[PDB]
C-alpha cells in the first residue's frame, strides 16, 4: 500500500501537465484523494481535497480527479511559480494510516540562463583573534544550478580548508550556494591575497580580497 | 489569517524524550481535528498521527512505527495540541508539521504549521559564534553576518529585528569537517544609507537558547 | 459509513 508517483515532470510555461498517482483498493479505492504542493524548504500546502475540491484561495488552474484506484492533478496555464513537489494522499483502511504518495517534482521549462553573482568577505579582526578566520564566498542568482568553486592564494590553488555547499533553489527559482575557506589567523597574513572563482558553464566570475 | 505556530524543536539523544507544541490562532481550536506529519531531510511526507475533536472520539491514532512511543494530546483551553515523543530513534530525525482541519459550511479547511526540526543524535548542542561582515565605492553595499560552528540546525537570521527584509538573503548552511554547521546572511543596502543607518543582524539558535544581535559597522 | 478527510480524518459528511 504505497501511492506511487513518477519522480519527475517537466513541461513548458503557459502549458499544462498532469501529475499521476496510483494506489490500491485499500486506500484510493475506499477513500478520497488529496493533493499537496510543497515548494523547497516550505511547509506543504493543500491544493485539492475530496478528489476534486479546491482549497480556499487556490487557483482554478488546478484540478483533481479520481478514477478507480488512480488519481490525477491537472495544472493549466503553467507558471514558473508552480515549480514544486506535488504529493497525492489518501487514507488506507487496512493499515489505518494516512498515506502520502512518493511525490513528483515539477519543472517549468524555459527559465533563462543566469550568471552567478559572487560576494566575497575576508576574515574580520574579531574572527582573527578568536582564531576562526573564515573566507566567505556567497554565490547566488544562477541558473542552471551547477557551479564549480575554486580558491586561490596568491594565484596558487588551495584545496585544504575548503567546504562548499550543494546549490539549492532560491524563492525566485534561481540557485544559491556558498563556499568557505578556513584559515589560521597566521595563514591570512602569510599571503598577499585570496580569491574565490566560480565557474558556471561558459562563464567564470572571480573575486579577490586582501589583508 | 490562520497560524499554527510550532515550538519545542531541537536536539535529543537516542532513547530520549522531547515534546513538541503546536498552538493555533485564527481557528477555533476546540473544533479542529489536529494531526502531525513528519519529513526526514530529503525524503517524502510520512503521517505520524492525529487526535480527534472532543465532540468526535477525543481519541488519538498513530502510525505503526510510532505507536507506543509517541503520544498526541490536546489542551482546548490553551488552543494547543502536543506531540510527546519518547524512546526516540535516529530514524525519527525529521521536520515535524502539525495540521489543523475544520469543516464549515460544507467547506473543508486544512492549515499547516511551519514545522519543527527534531534531531535525534548522540552529538552535542553547540551555540554559534556570530561575526559581522562589513563592506569594503559603489551604489549599493553588501554586508553580512557569519554564523559559525553550531549544532544542530536550524538558525534563523533577521535584520534590524525584522524591519529590514528587502535585499536580505540568508544562505543554506555548510556542514564543516567537525560536524558543525556554519551559515551566512547578507543584506544589500544603498551605500548612501551607510553611516546614517545602523544595521544589526539578529541570530537565533533556539536549540542552544542562544540569541545574538551584532551591529555591522563600517570598519 | 462516514466520509472523512485528511491526516486528521475530519468528519466531512455521510
Amino acid at each position: 500500500s504505497v501511492l506511487t508517483q513518477p519522480p519527475s515532470a517537466s513541461e513548458a510555461a503557459r502549458k499544462s501537465v498532469t501529475i499521476s498517482c496510483s494506489g490500491g483498493s485499500s486506500n484510493i479505492g475506499d477513500d478520497s484523494v488529496s493533493w499537496y504542493q510543497q515548494v523547497p524548504g516550505t511547509a506543504p500546502k493543500l491544493l485539492i481535497y475530496y478528489n476534486d475540491r479546491r482549497a480556499s484561495g487556490v487557483s482554478d488552474r488546478f484540478s483533481g480527479s479520481k478514477s478507480g484506484t488512480s488519481a490525477s492533478l491537472a495544472i493549466n496555464g503553467l507558471q514558473s511559480e508552480d515549480e514544486a513537489d506535488y504529493y497525492c494522499a489518501a487514507w488506507d483502511d487496512s493499515l489505518s494510516a494516512y498515506i502520502f504518495g512518493s511525490g513528483t517534482r515539477l519543472t517549468v521549462l524555459g527559465q533563462p540562463k543566469a550568471s552567478p553573482t559572487v560576494t566575497l568577505f575576508p576574515p574580520s579582526s574579531e574572527e582573527l583573534q578568536a582564531n576562526k578566520a573564515t573566507l566567505v564566498c556567497l554565490i547566488s542568482d544562477f541558473y542552471p544550478g551547477v557551479v564549480k568553486v575554486a580558491w586561490k592564494a596568491d594565484g596558487s590553488a588551495v584545496n585544504a580548508g575548503v567546504e562548499t555547499t550543494t546549490p539549492s533553489k532560491q524563492s525566485n527559482n534561481k540557485y544559491a550556494a556558498s563556499s568557505y575557506l578556513s584559515l589560521t589567523s597566521d595563514q591570512w597574513k602569510s599571503h598577499k591575497s585570496y580569491s574565490c572563482q566560480v565557474t558556471h558553464e561558459g562563464s567564470t566570475v572571480e573575486k579577490t580580497v586582501a589583508p | 489569517e490562520v497560524h499554527l505556530v510550532e515550538s519545542g524543536g531541537g536536539l535529543v539523544q537516542p532513547g530520549g524524550s522531547l515534546r513538541l507544541s503546536c498552538e493555533v490562532s485564527g481557528l477555533t481550536f476546540s473544533n479542529s481535528w489536529m494531526s502531525w506529519v513528519r519529513q526526514a531531510p530529503g525524503k517524502g511526507l510520512e503521517w505520524v498521527g492525529f487526535i480527534k475533536t472532543k465532540a468526535d472520539g477525543g481519541t488519538a491514532a498513530y502510525a505503526e512505527s510510532v505507536k507506543g512511543r509517541f503520544t498526541i494530546s490536546r489542551d482546548d483551553s490553551k488552543n494547543t495540541v502536543f506531540l510527546q515523543m519518547k524512546s526516540l530513534k535516529t530514524e525519527d530525525t525529521a521536520v515535524y508539521y502539525c495540521q489543523g482541519a475544520v469543516v464549515i459550511s460544507h467547506e473543508y479547511i486544512e492549515i499547516w504549521g511551519q514545522g519543527a526540526l527534531v534531531t535525534v543524535s548522540s552529538a552535542s548542542t553547540k551555540g554559534p559564534s556570530v561575526f559581522p561582515l562589513a563592506p569594503s565605492s559603489e551604489s549599493t553595499a553588501a554586508l553580512g553576518c557569519l554564523v559559525k560552528d553550531y549544532f544542530p540546525e536550524p538558525v534563523t537570521v533577521s535584520w534590524n529585528s525584522g524591519s529590514l527584509t528587502s535585499g536580505v538573503h540568508t544562505f543554506p548552511a555548510v556542514l564543516q569537517s567537525s560536524g558543525l554547521y556554519s551559515l551566512s546572511s547578507v543584506v544589500t543596502v544603498p551605500s548612501s544609507s551607510l553611516g546614517t543607518q545602523t544595521y544589526v543582524c539578529n541570530v537565533n539558535h533556539k536549540p542552544s537558547n542562544t540569541k545574538v544581535d551584532k551591529r555591522v559597522e563600517i570598519k | 459509513k462516514s466520509i472523512r478527510i485528511g491526516p486528521g480524518q475530519a468528519f466531512y459528511a455521510t
